[PDB]
């Protein structure tokens, strides 16, 4: 039951949530988690933040190891594979649950990904790790279409913030967002941008 | 029992518990007759299928042209005491020129069983062979028990039912060992032997396997068409 | 050797428990030296107890003592002594100072409270001992590895009425020879049985002893600073008691 | 690491089914994705161990996947060693050396097999094979719908009719997938395409 | 189960090894003379089959020490060949015979290193080196499972310890070493202490006897232990 | 009773009673017995003969050490086998360094430190036989019994084994009737009367008796089995003194 | 070992009709010293079985007490060990060749040219020569040292091809082995006037003929000779 | 040579009560100079330590003494005394005896509780070489030693001995092929240190 | 091992070592850090007792609750990290990566053996900057940046005070904020005063009575 007993510490862990669009992925987490592994790729993770970081040193590590090893960068596929390597071996476990996003080198299609504390990891459009993260889930399977799907930053960060805010307190203090943009032009978007789009969003929220 | 969980442990008795669970090991497992005379060492087998979609174990494992065992019980530790049995023929051939003697095989065997017995964290192998093999010595047969145990043999049978062949080897012991110059009538007499073992179940095509090694035999295992002409 | 639920270290407390039933040993600051002293047991009147010191030189300007099991008390001795020279002396010259052997040897111990397959050891030393920049000093260092300077204190089945003994007794102003005897009447205090010079046993942490430094000629070496008091020497201060 | 005094040492995923002919071996998982916004292209149930062999899987847990990686540098390995494909019974052997599974491939030396790990690591070869809970209702289909004869073509619309009859949403192209092995194209995938056509050919049988 | 402190303090662990040593049945005794040191030891043969010379509880450690084990032979065997080795060990490091105390310490160390680690169990033997040292004399040092040893004037072990201690402590009170002049003279007086103390009279096979000597540790045979059984009755 | 479920453990009483539990397992085994002569020494154990399947006179149960050195053993057969094995190597190590075949008493201390070194840790069961073991070197003969506990003495005749009471008592009356000593050919013949008297008490199953001796006169001071007619001659006065 | 410092000088050996025949003298020299001239050179390792060494007279030794050993690990747990399954001459050949190639390969070889001489136990007379570097062959004709130069020429003059040794009885052989002895002696200077000489027939067994005397030398005509030219 | 390579100079006297230490600046490959401000005296707290040789091992043994002077600092609450200095730097050498470090060290400075004026100078190897008035090493070992001796005299007051360490220096380098470029010289009292660069010729 | 429910035995125990332990309190200004720490006996050495504030390194210092044992260790290993980074660049830690490595350390012990039963303040300033530093760490291996933080057994009460106690301007207000938590929850307190450019200073206990008896007044005022 020890990794039963891992995944109970990731239901404690803080929410985080991620939302793929046609040229951006952006990663939004409650009141950064969200750490940088390469330039192209973040890693963001809920759970025991302790254990968190001997998972982040590794991906790190491995990241430049193989651009060492090899002349091209990682790309999110075996930055995941990695991460989800790693966290079988020690099967205590890490009691942690993370999400992989970005770019492949030289790549134009943004990538999402989900790892548990099983080692299982699998591609998702759109998906949640932490304590709330059912309630957070069921509101994105509701507002995000794979045949309608976002197509530019803004709506991106519009749907991640929006959905943070089902569950959060506060926005402004109480959330924050980072963009994942090609060719390394990621990018956390500061108090005033979100602040903007969060009073936005307040906007409709109160009409109904 | 508070005895019962290792291997390093005496029963108030001098029983170890841990070895005797490996026998019923071999009790769970299905019948293999062996049996041999002055020139020619027979093993017979008889094989089991998960399902009737699902193809037979094969409980015959070649080491060379003069030595081949048969199973019972856990087959990966069959698969480990086998390669560490060709290991030392095979150390012997290149060091010396020398066919590993049967005797000399049986005995590395059981020293090698024998380490799980006693060492903590080890377990017990839970399978149990009969190895036949013709040297400079003649033909020869052993039985393999888990607690180290190495027995030379004229015939002997082990797996589920394996008294019933057992009595029939005991009655037929002053027969059997008389057959010289053709190997047809011993191995008629190994599978009358394990026939004592069926209980709704027959011998067929598919579940028998037989191996021979002798003098003029070089070790081979007849299987599906080539048995057919002693079922 | 784990955490219970209290938040207590399981086994140390037995260790604590093993040293309040070690014989009562002894320590005492005075302006210009320490003095450390303690009871010794003996197995039988065959026994010789003078093959046995329960006081043991660390380095020349530094000395303990113990209570609690002895065996333990040896080994950790003899590994600080190693610890002492293979680690600071081989480095700098000169021996550690009391602070920094005092250190060592809580390390020692402790390594032991956080170390599997292992049990701490059972024993509570006094470490006096002398410095050119720190001056003197007297330690108590526990079975967990906490230690803690005193200026006067006491260990063993005789600790809590010692300790009060000392606590009237003590002032800023002991000389070495003040400092002797106020442990002299504490240990006698403490005593049940016979007290005599070849029962009790003691040592200081005084001035320079050149006479047993056992050679001449160099003016800088200046000789140790710890010596035993022989049980003539003991028996010379309890007549003149 | 301890015998029972029975002599035995101290079925919830996924399902996956798998048949072999003469022609060829086709294995079909159920893919079962848990929300729309899963990838359902990144379930891969079925992955090639070499070019010649395939692994279909309950689930591909970490603990799977890492003897995939080693099936897979067997194999390679093999190749490197000998300049030839690893048999698939030797590949079965060699992660024995080393979830349910179902080993399946091709070879000159026995043609198409398929293998299934029993609970105590021993590999049976079987002509047909189901794993996961809905193995104990398939059993029964397979031993009734088998025969010698079976052609490619029928065991691939077989593997479908159990998939139909045990999964609990209607079959399309993205919620089940097929894979199967030829001597002639190796191990292969068929595509959402191929796999609705053939639920089409399935629908139409059922018309 | 492990030698690990119990709320009381006690290593019980430690304490069942200490009652292990009386499982043998049999009492030693060693004294100082002027020049020599002596061992008297009970040697009970139980069962008519044993060959009597095999059966001995004193072992010759070096040159000079010698060695009394009381306890199970199988640990008293182990015991004495590991100090065969610490003393072969000091002579070849240190370039001179091994002093008998020192060995002691070292084996006392040995013994305490079990009494802390819980990989293994301590030996359920008490040891009692003699030597004349090179410096300090005739010496007895008796070492215990705890890892405590000690130097003494003369000592006694067994299940009648007691007695032999007694009468020691008597003569010692009522006279630090035997003023006798010859190392036969202490030994026939070791062997009358203890005929009284256990009040009874033995025979030549009864007795084990280990003489320590200036360069010399050796144990009488059978008939120089009858030679000082007539002396006695004499 | 409690203490008694790990190796390196003392009971309250002092005892360490798994090493207790192995000697019982001594106590089920085949008798064996060994004899001292006036210039060797006889090894003697009963082979009890499960089934006629059995082929005779090759399942062999004593064992050769070096060439001097015989053992023998009652217990778990194979783990006599695994004392036997160590005391091979520490034979050879010891002609290795030295060059004298090593002597019956060293290669006693040796068997005894390595099955006394298996009393020590949790980690490892005690030796489940008792060995009766003895050869020829330049002091003549040695005959040795070591027990699963690591002790051993010097033996003028020793047994162990189901029928061990029985084989001592005629073993004591062996040495009383013979005060001059045996002779290597008076006492094959009279380990296997010895024998034969000890299965009487065990005659529920049959049985093949094997035998072994070392003598300077008789073997040159070699190891060396029974056999042919001296193997008859002492069947058939065994079976006589039986009948 | 990388230098040789007491050597033994040249074994040879030839098998005839009905068995081979083999001989080596006991001189062990330091360097151009004579030191030691009671070594026994020729190693009888059963009844069918010797084994003649040259070169480092210590490495001889190691190579005896190896032989010495394998004798005494044969016997373990074998029955049959002293008439089957007893050490033919191939198995003591192939472990020795063993030993000497890996010792070979390791940097540090036995300084050593041995031929293991024998019958099988079918009758085959045996006949090897293995040296330092791991090197094996068989010839009806062996030598070590100078031998291979100086003897081997005269031994092969009585067998030069295999179809030769069914023609060549007991006697002939041994005085074609005893001419080669004295020839050495005349022309090698390490070698010695003592030499022994084993016998390994199919028929009756091993014989070993120790510290024999080279015989019937030739001097006289050494009168005659008057200094470098005139 | 690894000693020869970069050139480089370094002396230590002592005053009455008083230490002064000085190095030329020139760091360069045998012929060529490659810069002018290589100063090769470093200090860890009131204990200087100059070093001469092998560049590479000069950096790799100020960063190492760095690191072991600034932990004794930090375990032991107080600065390390010329002394105990002298002796670390000692056995740090002798660490790699078979591996060793192609310089040598001179340590200079005022026992704090004694007061007393303290010079040491090394081996490659670390054999002490304690001295009570001056202490030389570098290519220019041989000139300095010379020059020094015809100097120097006892009780030398701090501006005394700046001339004459300074003198010193200077004639040294004048004439060693592989030193110069400018020169350091520190004047070390029990309460304050002058550092001061000499004029000198540039070639 | 994980406890079920996903706690972790170990890491509560020890943090209940750690609120059984003695206080350390610390608060940062504007222009410095100081840290206070409450000593909680007659007979025990004053002149020589070790301080709770450590230096870690010349610019930044560490206070320590719980077992005094382990912060040996934990002090130890923090030195020769902050020496070896400077072995290997040039320039000083930074107290965030000081804070980082010392969470680092306690966490490995958590799941390679028993947790260190210690909880730190860290407090400095970066080794060319000027901005104040203070951060918190826990047997958990978590930390995080504060204005003022307490650790220890008052922690319960004292930190509300704290809370209830715009950082302060100038290091007298400074000094006296943390001796008025320290007075407040109920003149044996050390203060020690972190300044940059490696200025760090223990006040004397004359110091401290001035300032004790000025905010003694101040409470007598009301």
């Amino acid at each position: 039951f020890q990794v039963e007993y891992a995944l109970e510490a990731v239901k404690r862990g803080t929410c985080a949530v991620g939302v793929k669009g046609k040229n951006c992925v952006v990663l939004g987490c409650e009141r950064s988690k969200v750490s940088k592994i390469d330039s192209h790729v973040v890693l963001s993770f809920s759970g025991l933040n302790a254990d968190s970081r001997i998972l982040i040193e590794k991906a790190r590590v491995e990241a430049q190891s193989h651009r060492l090893t090899l002349e091209d960068p990682v790309t999110v596929e075996y930055l995941t594979r990695y991460v989800a390597g790693v966290q079988q071996r020690y099967t205590r476990p890490f009691g942690v649950s993370t999400l992989i996003a970005g770019f492949d080198p030289r790549d134009d299609e943004p990538k999402l990904y989900q790892t548990e504390p099983s080692g299982i990891y699998s591609s998702w459009s759109a998906q949640t790790i932490g304590r709330n993260s059912k309630t957070v889930r069921e509101f994105l399977e509701k507002n995000y279409d794979r045949k309608e799907p976002p197509a530019t930053v803004e709506e991106c960060v519009k749907l991640t913030v929006r959905s943070l805010l089902e569950v959060v307190q506060t926005g402004a203090k109480n959330i924050e967002i980072t963009v994942v943009k090609p060719d390394s032009d990621i990018v956390a978007l500061s108090s005033e941008e979100i602040n903007q789009y969060v009073t936005q969003i307040e906007q409709e929220k109160q009409e109904q | 029992n508070n005895y019962d969980g290792d291997t390093v442990t005496f029963s108030p008795t001098g029983r170890l518990f841990q070895v005797e669970y490996a026998l019923e090991a071999i009790k769970q497992g299905s019948v293999t007759v062996g049996l041999r005379s002055n020139t020619h060492a027979v093993l017979v087998a008889l094989k089991r299928n998960a399902d009737e979609l699902s193809s037979y174990q094969k409980k015959i494992i070649k080491c060379d042209e003069h030595m081949g065992l048969s199973l019972a019980g856990l087959a990966p530790d069959a698969r480990v005491l086998s390669n560490y049995l060709r290991q030392q023929c095979n150390y012997s051939s290149l060091v010396f020129n020398r066919k590993l003697a049967v005797e000399r095989a049986g005995h590395l065997l059981c020293d090698k069983a024998q380490k799980n017995t006693q060492s903590y964290g080890g377990r017990p192998y839970g399978v149990g062979l009969l190895i036949i093999g013709y040297d400079k010595s003649g033909a020869h047969l052993l039985e393999f028990q888990p607690s180290g145990n190495v027995t030379e043999l004229y015939g002997t049978a082990i797996g589920a039912r394996s008294q019933g062949a057992k009595t029939y080897l005991e009655r037929t012991l002053d027969t059997f060992i008389k057959i010289d110059g053709n190997p047809d009538e011993l191995i008629k007499a190994g599978v009358e032997a394990i026939s004592q073992s069926l209980r709704d179940e027959s011998l067929t095509v598919d579940n028998l396997s037989i191996a021979i090694v002798g003098k003029d035999t070089p070790f081979t295992i007849y299987d599906g068409e080539a048995v057919a002409k002693y079922i | 050797t784990t955490f219970s639920p209290s938040g207590k270290l399981g086994q140390i407390d037995y260790a604590l428990t093993a040293v309040k039933q070690g014989v009562t040993s002894l320590g005492i600051k005075a302006t210009n030296g320490v003095v450390i002293a303690t009871e010794k047991k003996s197995s039988s009147p065959l026994a010789m107890s003078e093959t046995l010191s329960k006081v043991s030189l660390l380095t020349p300007d530094i000395g303990a003592v113990y209570s609690g099991m002895g065996p333990d008390y040896r080994v950790l001795v003899d590994k600080s002594r190693k610890v002492a020279h293979t680690s600071y002396k081989r480095i700098y010259g000169e021996y550690p100072p009391t602070k920094l052997l005092v250190s060592e040897v809580a390390k020692i111990m402790q390594e032991a409270t956080q170390s599997g397959g292992v049990r701490p050891f059972g024993v509570s030393l006094l470490i006096a001992g002398h410095d050119e920049f720190n001056g003197f000093s007297l330690y108590q260092v526990d079975p967990s590895g906490s230690y803690f300077p005193w200026k006067a204190t006491a260990i063993g089945k005789g600790s809590v009425a010692a300790k009060t003994f000392l606590e009237k007794r003590w002032n800023d102003e002991l000389e070495l020879e003040d400092a002797i005897h106020i442990a002299l009447l504490t240990l006698k205090e403490s005593v049940e049985g016979e007290f005599n010079g070849d029962t009790i046993e003691l040592a200081i942490i005084g001035d320079e002893n050149p006479d047993l430094l056992g050679y001449t000629g160099i003016p800088t070496d200046k000789g140790p600073r710890f010596r035993k008091l022989t049980s003539q020497e003991i028996n010379d201060r309890l007549e003149a008691l | 690491s301890t015998f029972s005094p029975e002599g035995r040492l101290f079925k919830l995923g996924s399902t996956a089914i798998g048949i072999a002919t003469k022609e060829g071996v086709v294995l079909g998982v159920e893919k079962r994705a848990t929300s729309p916004l899963l990838e359902s292209d990144s379930i891969e149930k079925i992955v090639e161990i070499d070019r010649h062999i395939g692994c279909a899987m309950s689930g591909l847990t970490a603990d799977a996947r890492s003897m995939i990686e080693h099936a897979r540098t067997a194999a390679v390995t093999h190749n490197l060693y000998y300049d030839e494909d690893i048999n698939v019974e030797s590949l079965t052997q060699s992660v024995c050396d080393l979830v349910a599974l179902l080993i399946a491939g091709h070879d000159a030396d026995d043609g198409y097999q398929l293998f299934h790990a029993e609970p105590s690591g021993t590999f049976y070869r079987y002509n047909a094979k189901a794993i996961g809970s809905g193995s104990e209702g398939a059993q029964a289909e397979l031993l009734n719908e088998w025969h010698s004869s079976l052609t490619l073509k029928e065991a691939e619309l077989l593997v479908l009719k159990i998939l139909k009859q045990v999964m609990e949403e209607k079959l399309d192209e993205n919620n089940a997938q097929l894979s199967c092995i030829t001597k002639q194209d190796g191990f292969k995938i068929y595509d959402n395409e191929k796999t609705a056509e053939l639920i089409k050919e399935l629908k139409e049988k059922e018309a | 189960h492990i030698t690990i402190f119990s709320p009381e303090g006690r290593l019980y662990q430690v304490e069942y090894a200490f009652k292990a040593t009386n499982q043998t049945n049999i009492n030693s005794l060693a004294v100082r003379g002027k020049d020599c040191t002596v061992v008297i030891s009970q040697k009970k043969v139980p069962d008519k089959l044993l060959d009597p010379t095999t059966v001995s509880y004193i072992f010759c450690i070096s040159r000079t020490i010698g060695m009394v084990v009381n306890g199970p032979i199988p640990d008293a065997r182990n015991a004495a060949l590991r100090a065969k080795a610490e003393a072969a060990e000091f002579r070849y490091k240190y370039g001179y015979d091994m002093p008998c105390d020192v060995l002691a310490k070292r084996m006392a160390n040995l013994s305490q290193i079990y009494t802390q680690r819980a990989y293994m169990r301590p030996l359920g033997v008490i040891l009692t080196f003699v030597s004349v040292d090179e410096e300090l004399g005739p010496s007895i040092y008796k070492t215990d499972p705890a890892g405590y040893y000690v130097g003494y004037k003369a000592t006694a072990t067994g299940p009648k310890q007691q007695e032999i201690t007694t009468n020691l402590e008597n003569h010692f009170k009522k006279s630090d070493h035997i003023n006798e002049e010859s190392w036969e003279k202490v030994v026939e007086f070791a062997i009358t202490h203890m005929i009284d103390a256990l009040g009874t009279e033995f025979s030549k096979n009864d007795l084990e006897v280990g003489v320590a000597t200036k360069d010399k540790f050796f144990t009488l045979s059978a008939e120089n232990i009858e030679e000082r059984l007539v002396a006695i009755a004499e | 009773t409690g203490y008694d479920l790990s190796n390196s453990v003392f009971s309250p009483d002092g005892r360490n009673f798994q090493v207790e539990y192995a000697v019982k397992a001594v106590e089920n085994g085949t008798t064996s017995i060994g004899i001292k002569c006036n210039d060797g020494v006889v090894f003697a154990v009963e082979k009890l003969i499960t089934s006629k399947l059995l082929v005779p006179q090759k399942n062999v149960k004593i064992q050769v050490v070096d060439r001097h050195i015989g053992c023998v053993y009652s217990g778990l057969i194979p783990d006599g086998r695994h004392l036997v094995n160590r005391g091979r190597e520490e034979a050879a190590s010891f002609k290795k360094l030295y060059k004298t075949p090593i002597p019956i008493p060293a290669f006693a201390d040796r068997l005894g430190q390595y099955v006394q070194a298996h009393t020590l840790y949790n980690s490892v069961r005690p030796f489940g036989v008792s060995t009766i073991f003895g050869g020829v070197d330049k002091n003549g003969a040695h005959l040795y019994m070591l027990e699963p506990s690591g002790s051993y003495w010097g033996y003028k005749g020793a047994a162990t084994g189901k029928g061990r009471q029985s084989a001592k008592a005629e073993l004591e009356k062996l040495v009383d009737h013979h005060p001059e000593g045996l002779s290597a050919r008076e006492a094959v013949k009279q380990a296997a009367k010895i024998i034969y008297l000890a299965h009487e008490d065990n005659k529920e199953k049959d049985f093949e008796l094997e035998i072994s001796w070392c003598s300077l006169s008789e073997t040159n001071g070699l190891h060396k089995f029974v056999k042919g007619d001296l193997l008859q001659e002492a069947i058939d006065f065994a079976q006589k003194e039986i009948n | 070992t990388q230098q040789p410092i007491v050597t033994g000088t040249s074994v040879i050996s030839m098998k005839y009709d009905n068995g081979v025949i083999i001989a080596a003298d006991n001189l062990g020299s330091y360097g151009s010293l004579l030191r030691f001239n009671g070594v026994e050179r020729l190693i009888p390792v059963g009844d069918n079985t010797v084994v003649g060494i040259s070169g480092d007279i210590s490495d001889m030794q190691h190579i005896e007490r190896l032989l010495k050993d394998l004798v005494t690990e044969n016997a373990y747990d074998n029955p049959l060990a002293d008439a089957e399954e007893a050490l033919e001459p191939s198995y003591i050949f192939e472990y020795l060749a063993t030993v000497m190639y890996q010792r070979r390969s390791k940097m540090n070889p036995l300084w050593n040219a041995i031929i293991v001489a024998g019958v099988q136990s079918n009758g085959d007379q045996f006949l090897r020569y293995v040296n330092l570097l791991g090197v094996t062959y068989s010839s009806p004709t062996l030598a070590t040292g100078f031998g291979a130069h100086m003897a081997n020429p005269l031994l092969r003059k009585v067998v030069d091809r295999e179809s030769d040794i069914p023609k060549t009885t007991v006697q002939v052989a041994e005085e074609a082995i005893v001419n080669a002895m004295r020839v050495l002696y005349y022309r090698d200077a390490r070698s010695s006037r003592n030499f022994s000489l084993a016998i390994i027939d199919k028929n009756t067994g091993l014989t070993f003929k120790k510290n024999l005397q080279v015989e019937n030398m030739k001097w006289d005509f050494a009168k005659d000779i008057k200094g470098y030219g005139t | 040579d690894p000693s020869s390579i970069n050139g480089g100079i370094v002396v230590a006297m002592t005053g009455k009560d008083c230490v002064a230490i000085a190095c030329d600046l020139r760091l360069g490959s045998q012929s060529l100079g490659v810069s002018n401000k290589f100063e090769k005296i470093f200090h860890y707290g009131h204990v200087f330590l100059g070093i001469t040789g092998l560049a590479t091992d000069v950096t790799t043994l100020n960063e190492m003494f760095r690191y072991k002077t600034n932990l004794y600092k930090l375990k032991e609450e107080r600065a390390i005394e010329p002394e105990t200095f002298t002796q670390l730097v000692s056995s740090s050498l002798y660490e790699r005896r078979f591996g060793p470090y192609f310089v040598g060290p001179v340590v200079a400075g005022i026992n704090s509780k004694s007061g007393k004026p303290f010079i040491a100078g090394f081996d490659l190897i670390g054999c002490i070489d304690e001295a009570k008035d001056f202490i030389v090493s570098g290519t220019a070992s041989d000139q300095l030693f010379g020059m020094c001796e015809s100097l120097y005299e006892p009780n030398l007051e701090p501006e005394d001995l700046f001339e004459t360490i300074s003198q010193a220096l200077l004639n040294a380098a004048d004439r060693d092929a592989l030193s110069g470029w400018g020169a350091v010289v520190y004047i070390i009292k029990k309460d304050e240190v002058v550092k001061r660069y000499l004029k000198m010729r540039q070639d």
